[PDB]
């Protein structure tokens, strides 16, 4: 209703309550006045401009985006995070702080503009709100923040799901939208080593475009990521039936044979041994 | 500045 | 060497040693005549030929067909199955026999044609074997006994998962096999009323055939069942986009835009409501 | 104390006062005259005279044993079982009691001798009782009351266990009855088809003997009994050692080598074959 | 006493 389980883990004094009515829902975008302190040692301050959801690859505490998501606009305060608010069990060697750690934090929360919520929306402004943010995650990705690229492609994803109250036309643009998001989450995961889910975002992408070349192609890669060639074999083999062309295609192809023939070879070697070994146990009578 | 296809 | 540490769940007492060298396994079929005691009735004697792992839709305890896999070829047996694995818990009704309670087999494994295990199989099997096996999966169907006609669909998806050193012309074969699998399987579930899974299958084979129509047209049925409007309604929307000459796809998109319709309307004069209230309490000063 | 927070699961009204000093605890021989309903018909009339822990064997609802801990002498009353205390979720046949569901029962409390607990009695106490004890153990052995000869023997390992002020002839008097209760248990256990405790059992009483022709003996019957060849191969081949005039030993190490061979060989021709099917499969190049 | 076997 707008009670709080956290029960005190984050507290706030608003000292100079500044111009009321507004407050930030989550992916919004926000101009804050960093100041935190340990027992008391101001280790950061700073006026960033982070999209609530992306602290965390900002050196911010889960506790902190949540505490401005309950402030308003050019409203001063200061909230004092408990250990498993603050960077709980880990610390922050960065500002050297030790597992289990409360905080201080004077927040200034200058201007904000918060971010539409699938029903917020309607058809149009939803392939443009998806358009808009399709664009900041390839930003994000070729800027090397793979984390942060992560966040934009899914809102994507989540964004055309149940709305389907779509023109055909809008919907043909809607499913364009939803595939590249896929291909695209399936890239940076990629990036972070996170196979498994390369893997899912392939799929989800495939189911879209069964004979998508980047799709068949990223997921064929993070099978042999993972020392899985049957399947590494199968999607490359099957990307050059659709792509000749294709240039890695044709090179890892040649890597998953090069490795199922050692693999063959040395369980071959492997059920002979066991076979002799067997024998002898048996020629005791 | 993505791939080819 | 995989043995019985399930603690004399199932124990049996071998009355006439049978001929051997190999014996039943994980499904294969089997030729037997049995007959079961609850504390010493007789509620159950027959002769029938069933496929291991494929028991319990013939009202036959999971032990005893564990314990005919350990039978050789005309063996004579006692089985004895405590309760657990023997209608353990659930109990079995039909015959009567209590949620807890042990029971008493005298089995004798008159023949049997093991079954084939993946690597026994190359290419080639693995194709014919998958597409015999797709046949028995349409008799299942065809008779109503849906449970049945999984077990096989799923062997198809099994065999063909790992296997790789097939050939463009067995790679496609091969790929139609799986795609017939997962839209099998879906129809499967829809008739068992499983929609979740029915869900899964139709994702699984979309990836394989983008654009099936019975992938699609089988999924938005899921949807609509489980009354995920919204999305049916996007599934239905497709398969008139593709397929604009289907019966009921174009049936289905309209009842979905019914309940959609007013599913609105519910929940419009709900937040009219809301409002009003919300109005009347701010007067309160 | 006064724990009873069963949530008045188990509940008596004292019909009829009676005498009494001291209750009827763990283990204490009780004479009882019971009557027992449900819904409002009865299924039990009957004067039994058992141990108390011993109910479960006897048809009667867990309940209705803590309830009698709880009496006085010639006391009457009447007992309502909420259904977590009788028979339960498995019900309960021979007596038709559908699960979840609750029971009535009027019960007069004769006689009764309480079980002497640990504390209570002196070393030589211990011995005689761990005697009293293990004779009715043997009692309800021959008479086929395994689980009930199980609570028996089990007594003398529990009296015995910690208590060392035993005198160097009392401590060897002493050590006899331990083993002779383990080797009981495991006897038990073999007729219960409890093949894990039976090993349990032979261990505990082997680290009395290590040499004991019966626990070597029956740790073999044990690990025969699951397929546990090799290992009983092990305890029937040393106890034939210990004792060549051993009957069954023989015969048993027979059955394994029997078993072990043909295992053997079974396994042989798989790795054979399998070795094969990788050839041909490498073959392919 | 215990025998049997």
């Amino acid at each position: 209703g707008s009670h709080m389980e956290e029960d005190g883990g984050i507290i706030r004094r608003i000292q100079t309550r500044g111009e009321g009515y507004a407050k930030p829902n989550e992916g919004a975008i926000v101009e804050v006045a960093l100041e935190g302190y340990y027992k008391d040692k101001l280790f950061d301050q700073r006026e960033l401009r982070f999209e609530i959801g992306e602290g965390e690859n900002l050196d911010l505490p889960y506790g902190l985006e949540r505490a401005i998501q309950r402030m308003e606009k050019g409203e001063h305060s200061i909230v004092y995070l408990k250990p498993s608010y603050a960077f709980g069990s880990v610390g922050k060697e960065k500002f050297q702080i030790p597992p289990n750690a409360e905080l201080k934090y004077e927040l200034h929360l200058k201007s904000f503009e918060k971010a539409k919520e699938s029903w917020e929306m309607n058809s149009e402004e939803k392939l443009e709100q998806s358009t808009i943010v399709k664009e900041r995650g390839t930003v994000y990705f070729k800027e090397g923040k793979y984390k942060q690229a992560l966040l934009q492609y899914k809102k994507i994803v989540s964004w055309l799901e149940y709305e389907s109250s779509f023109s055909n036309e809008e919907a043909q643009k809607a499913q364009a939208l939803r595939l590249a998001s896929h291909l695209n989450l399936a890239m940076c995961h990629l990036k972070l080593q996170a196979f498994s889910a390369a893997i899912e975002s392939c799929n989800k992408a495939l189911e879209l475009d069964s004979n998508n070349e980047k799709g068949l192609f990223r997921r064929g890669e993070a099978h042999l990521a993972v020392n899985d060639f049957e399947l590494a074999r199968a999607d490359f083999q099957k990307v050059l039936q659709l792509y000749p062309n294709n240039k890695a295609a044709k090179t890892q192809l040649a890597v998953c044979q090069q490795r199922i023939r050692r693999q063959l070879a040395r369980e071959k070697k492997l059920y002979a041994n066991m076979f002799e070994r067997l024998a002898e146990e048996e020629n005791k009578a | 500045m993505e791939e080819v296809d």
